[PDB]
RNA sequence: UACUGAUAACCGCAGCAGGUCUCCAAGGUGAACAGCCUCUAGUUGAUAGAAUAAUGUAGAUAAGGGAAGUCGGCAAAAUAG
RNA sequence: UCUAGUGCAGAUCUUGGUGGUAGUAGCAAAUAUUCAAAUGAGAACUUUGAAGACUGAAGUGGGGAAAGGUUCCACGUCAACA
RNA sequence: GUGGAGGCUCGUAGCGGUUCUGACGUGCAAAUCGAUCGUCGAAUUUGGGUAUAGGGGCGAAAGACUAAUCGAACCAUCUAGU
RNA sequence: GGCGAGAGACCGAUAGCGAACAAGUACAGUGAUGGAAAGAUGAAAAGAACUUUGAAAAGAGAGUGAAAAAGUACGUGAAAUU
């Protein structure tokens, strides 16, 4: 399959870049139908996509 | 016009062809001459190198600076475990050479020595003198009449010798074979020495004494490919050289309008035959015996083996020769001993050689110690230890 | 359609051809010679090894500056390779023949590769560019190929010409007192 | 043939990446567990998990343990047969340290 | 009025290591948008695999001597805050 | 019989085509890729996931002017190009 | 002590282009790559607009530059010039 | 030169106007300007239904045609070269 775009829509929908968005590799049959950002958002609420935790950068060696 | 400044050549023109030897046993291309007076005995001897270490010895040299003073040398052992004599092969002269008439072999063969006749021995019949070992049982019907006919000719015998490769830490279990003349007298004892000998095993203390002068002959250690720096010892162009400097820069002049031969060129370096004459022995040791590493000074039980084995072929369980010096060939190679072809006194050659001290210590590294015992002793217990 | 040259019965025989390929003449042409003449079966096997490097394609004739190896010992050369593009292709062919001669009804086991001619198709070309502003040509050199499978037969026949023999009256005087004093 | 068998190995690394190109040292790591597999149980196919890829590049490229404890098992092949019905599975095994442990078999259990 | 704005959307015969005006600009080290590492964001592109001969290109190290080298201390080293 | 744009081996001749060279030179700057699954006739290179890395804010980021002109987006899709 | 001048200075971005007479030299490139270098607040660098056109321009001057063309550009014609 | 006509011991697709064809076209150049290549299946598409191998292109058969030694790479089909 492919899900460029799909990556690229959820991105704009989750407000993070595509190295953060995580599409599931079992759903990508349920993700390819997905044509629309509202079907993205769709797949973001029930969990097939989420947005990522973020990597940290902690500045206790600093301190 | 003429070379600016003079310099000689560089290479020795009578080694070339600087290429691969046709095997990896070198062959004697010339035997002592023969006195048909003096017993039956081989002129040669077949080892394999396992290493060099250190001598310590008390010189003698009348005139010298370090007469009846103690030196260190270099030496390098040979293993020599006893050949083995299946066969004997006549030769007789002719205006184009020295031919070989006929080949008598013995009646039992070993397989070490018959998987040398195989190049596939784990697929095979292994049918190798089994015919010729029937043509033995009738009681000596063709085999005492080739042995006749090399009697009634042949001015030179040779006996065919195998190596007990087994009997050494090589993994390779396939003996080298090889040609030896003897040179006594009467050829008719000469190949009666043989037949009696047939299946019947020989011992480098039959061979070689000590302070006895040798040769060795040997296919010295392999480089592969090389540039004509390392392979002539050519000079190095400057820093600011396009194309290389590691080169020769005229390969000739425009006339005669050819590359010479004598021009130094880039090739094989390594895996040529090489006979290295004058050798002193300064020890034959046996291997039914602890102590072979301790002399009259030492005197502390230590087989010839350093500690942790001899680099890369193992230990010296066999008989074995201490010669000194740098022969040709590297680590698990086999060497054909040879006795010198002339006399030489020389005042150098006769130097009886008693030996003070042996180096038993690693050699996969800075050894400290030559003896587990001394190690123990030095170090004391450890956590290893209870 | 009007394969190459053939000397072979085209009812115990058939047939497969490609055009306008876009593989290697040279190493085509070193691939179909390899099997040239070989039973078929063997041929498929020995292409299959050449594809597993465990065999080798030897190259006779466009073999120029090439490398060398053992696998050419087997034809009595230094220099063979494996090239994966031409046998695929050759073997798609053999394919093809082998189905042909299934549906005319051959035997299946006394097959051989009786012909195969590799020919130039033209070029497909493209640029390069060099230095100094300058253009030189990129050619793919395609290949036509063609290929028959025969059924082995046996010894073919006997019986030669009638070898009529002229012979001068000396000659014949000759024979008839022999045959007089000689039986 | 038969011997659908399970085994937990230990192999070298440290002899076998050994002057190896830094960039290349797990890239090499890879093809020889393959190469490992292929040896002790005869298969050419050898898939090996994306767990035993992250224990090869735990610490990069270049940083490849010495030593890694494996669990090798030949399975029968599925998926429309391929040339070959068996292929070995290389997982790793969650190990304090892979010194001093030698070869054993696994049971079916 | 979309989009690129350049190691692929422009110009260089081309999906060319070249050229081509500008805005925003995190944490640490540190004088410092220096060099080195990291977060956000973005890439993971450039034909690959196997070996490790010579000769190369680029990087380096060398006992003792210390410019004897060379047209010439070229190059490199040494020094360095 | 008349008539001429009438006869080629060359002219670093013109145009077109084809060779040997040769499956050769080479396809090596820009630190680096690996594992699995899916797709598919077919995957070193497509997609996803996992990992390992880089640019390191005077960026391999986000935007623009000139220039380009639809290269934007989707669907289908691989004969040529990459 | 304060103050903070300078066609001052070390040194980035940038502008230039010393030396290796390095790489390349049928190149990545009909002038590039790398390192080493000059300079880096001004006679600085630079976009866009505008003016100057061929025996003419422009020139901190090398006969340099004037669209890969310069001790007189490019295009066509005289011209199938001799 | 334009419009309209008739002729030729003219040329016959590398000829003849540059152009027998979607030619002052495509394309190049900032621009003035420069400026190609490229005709022919067969009487008629009757341009290969259908079977089979193959992922497909295609192939092998079959079939059309007077001829597929005419299959839109199509009249004849030279040589180099293979
Ligand atoms: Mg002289
Ligand atoms: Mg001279
Ligand atoms: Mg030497
Ligand atoms: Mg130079
Ligand atoms: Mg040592
Ligand atoms: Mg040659
Ligand atoms: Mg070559
Ligand atoms: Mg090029
Ligand atoms: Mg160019
Ligand atoms: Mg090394
Ligand atoms: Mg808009
Ligand atoms: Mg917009
Ligand atoms: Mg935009
Ligand atoms: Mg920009
Ligand atoms: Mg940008
Ligand atoms: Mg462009
Ligand atoms: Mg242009
Ligand atoms: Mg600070
Ligand atoms: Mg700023
Ligand atoms: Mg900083
Ligand atoms: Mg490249
Ligand atoms: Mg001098
Ligand atoms: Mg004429
Ligand atoms: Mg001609
Ligand atoms: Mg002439
Ligand atoms: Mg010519
Ligand atoms: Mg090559
Ligand atoms: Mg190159
Ligand atoms: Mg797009
Ligand atoms: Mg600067
Ligand atoms: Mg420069
Ligand atoms: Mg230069
Ligand atoms: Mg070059
Ligand atoms: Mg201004
Ligand atoms: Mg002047
Ligand atoms: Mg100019
Ligand atoms: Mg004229
Ligand atoms: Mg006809
Ligand atoms: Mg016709
Ligand atoms: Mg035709
Ligand atoms: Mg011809």
């Amino acid at each position: 399959a492919n899900l460029r775009t799909q990556k690229r829509l959820a991105a704009s929908v989750v407000g993070v870049g595509k190295r953060k968005v995580w599409l599931d590799p079992n759903e990508t049959s349920e993700i390819a139908q997905a044509n629309s950002r509202n079907a993205i958002r769709k797949l973001v609420k029930n969990g097939t996509i989420v947005k990522k935790a973020v990597t940290v950068h902690s500045k206790s060696r600093t301190r | 016009s003429h070379r600016k400044y003079e310099a000689p050549r560089h290479g020795h023109l009578g080694f070339l062809p600087r290429k691969r030897a046709a095997s990896i046993r070198a062959r004697v291309k010339a035997f002592p001459k023969d006195d048909r007076s003096k017993p039956v005995a081989l002129t040669s001897f077949l080892g394999y190198k396992a290493g060099m270490t250190t001598i310590v010895r008390d010189l003698d040299r009348p005139g010298s600076k370090f007469h009846k003073r103690e030196v260190v040398e270099a030496v390098t052992v040979v293993d020599t475990p006893p050949v083995v004599v299946v066969g004997v092969v006549g030769y007789v002269e002719t205006p184009r050479g020295l031919r070989s008439l006929t080949t008598v072999w013995a009646e039992h063969l070993s397989d070490e020595v018959k998987r040398r006749f195989y190049k596939n021995w784990y697929k095979s019949k292994k049918k190798a003198f089994t015919k010729y070992s029937a043509k033995y049982a009738q009681d000596g019907a063709g085999i005492e009449r080739e042995l006749a006919r090399i009697k009634k000719y042949a001015s030179v015998v040779r006996v065919l010798v195998h190596t007990q490769i087994r009997k050494t830490p090589l993994a390779q279990k396939k003996a080298h074979l090889a040609e030896i003349q003897l040179n006594g007298g009467s050829i008719s004892e000469k190949v009666d020495w043989a037949r009696e000998h047939f299946e019947k095993t020989v011992a480098v203390d039959s061979v070689f004494e000590q302070n006895e002068m040798i040769d060795a002959i040997a296919v010295t250690k392999g480089h592969g490919f090389e540039g004509v720096t390392h392979r002539w010892g050519t000079k190095k162009l400057p820093r600011k050289t396009h194309r290389g400097l590691r080169k020769v820069a005229c390969i000739g002049a425009w006339h005669p309008a050819h590359v010479m031969w004598s021009v130094a060129r880039a090739g094989q370096r390594g895996y040529h035959s090489r006979t290295s004459i004058n050798h002193k022995i300064y020890r034959v040791g046996k291997g039914d015996d602890e102590a072979n590493g301790a002399t009259s000074f030492d005197r502390t039980k230590k087989t010839i083996t350093p500690m942790g084995g001899f680099v890369h072929y193992g230990e010296i369980k066999n008989d074995f020769i201490m010669v000194k010096g740098c022969i040709p060939g590297n680590r698990k190679r086999i060497v054909t001993l040879r006795k010198s072809l002339y006399t030489n006194t020389s005042r150098k050659a006769l130097e009886e050689v008693s030996l003070k001290w042996i180096d038993t210590a690693s050699k996969f590294g800075k050894g400290r110690f030559q003896t587990p015992a001394e190690k123990h002793a030095f170090m004391g217990t450890l956590k290893k230890d209870l | 359609a009007r394969y190459g040259a053939t000397s072979t019965n085209p009812a115990k025989s058939a047939s497969a051809r490609g055009s306008y390929l876009r593989v290697s003449f040279k190493n085509t042409r070193e691939t179909a010679q390899a099997i040239n003449g070989w039973e078929l079966t063997k041929a498929q096997k020995y292409l299959e090894q050449v594809l597993d490097h465990q065999r080798a394609i030897p190259f006779r004739r466009f073999n120029s500056s090439i490398g060398r190896t053992a696998q050419g010992k087997e034809f009595g050369v230094t220099k063979a390779r494996w090239p994966a593009k031409s046998v695929k292709f050759v073997q798609g062919l053999l394919q093809n023949a082998a189905a042909n001669a299934e549906a005319k009804g051959l035997d299946a086991t006394k097959l051989y590769v009786s012909h195969i001619q590799v020919n130039q198709a033209p070029k497909q070309r493209r640029r390069t560019y060099r230095a100094h502003g300058r253009i030189n040509k990129y050619e793919s050199s395609p290949s036509h190929i063609e290929l028959v499978v025969t059924e082995k037969e046996e010894a073919v026949a006997k019986a030669a010409e009638k070898k009529v023999v002229r012979l001068t009256s000396r000659q014949r005087g000759r024979i008839a007192a022999q045959k007089r004093i000689a039986a | 043939l038969k011997d659908v068998v399970t085994r937990e190995y230990t192999i070298n690394l440290h002899k076998r990446l050994h002057g190896v190109s830094f960039k290349k040292r797990a890239p090499r790591a890879v093809k020889e567990i393959k190469k490992f597999a292929k040896l002790h149980m005869g298969t050419d196919d050898v898939r090996l998990a994306p767990e035993l890829n992250q224990a090869i590049w735990k610490r990069g490229v270049k940083g490849v343990e010495y030593r890694l404890r494996l669990r090798i098992s030949r399975k029968r092949n599925e998926e429309e047969d391929a040339k070959n019905p068996l292929f070995s599975y290389v997982e790793p095994v969650l190990v304090a340290s892979a010194k001093g442990l030698q070869t054993v078999v696994v049971e079916e259990d």
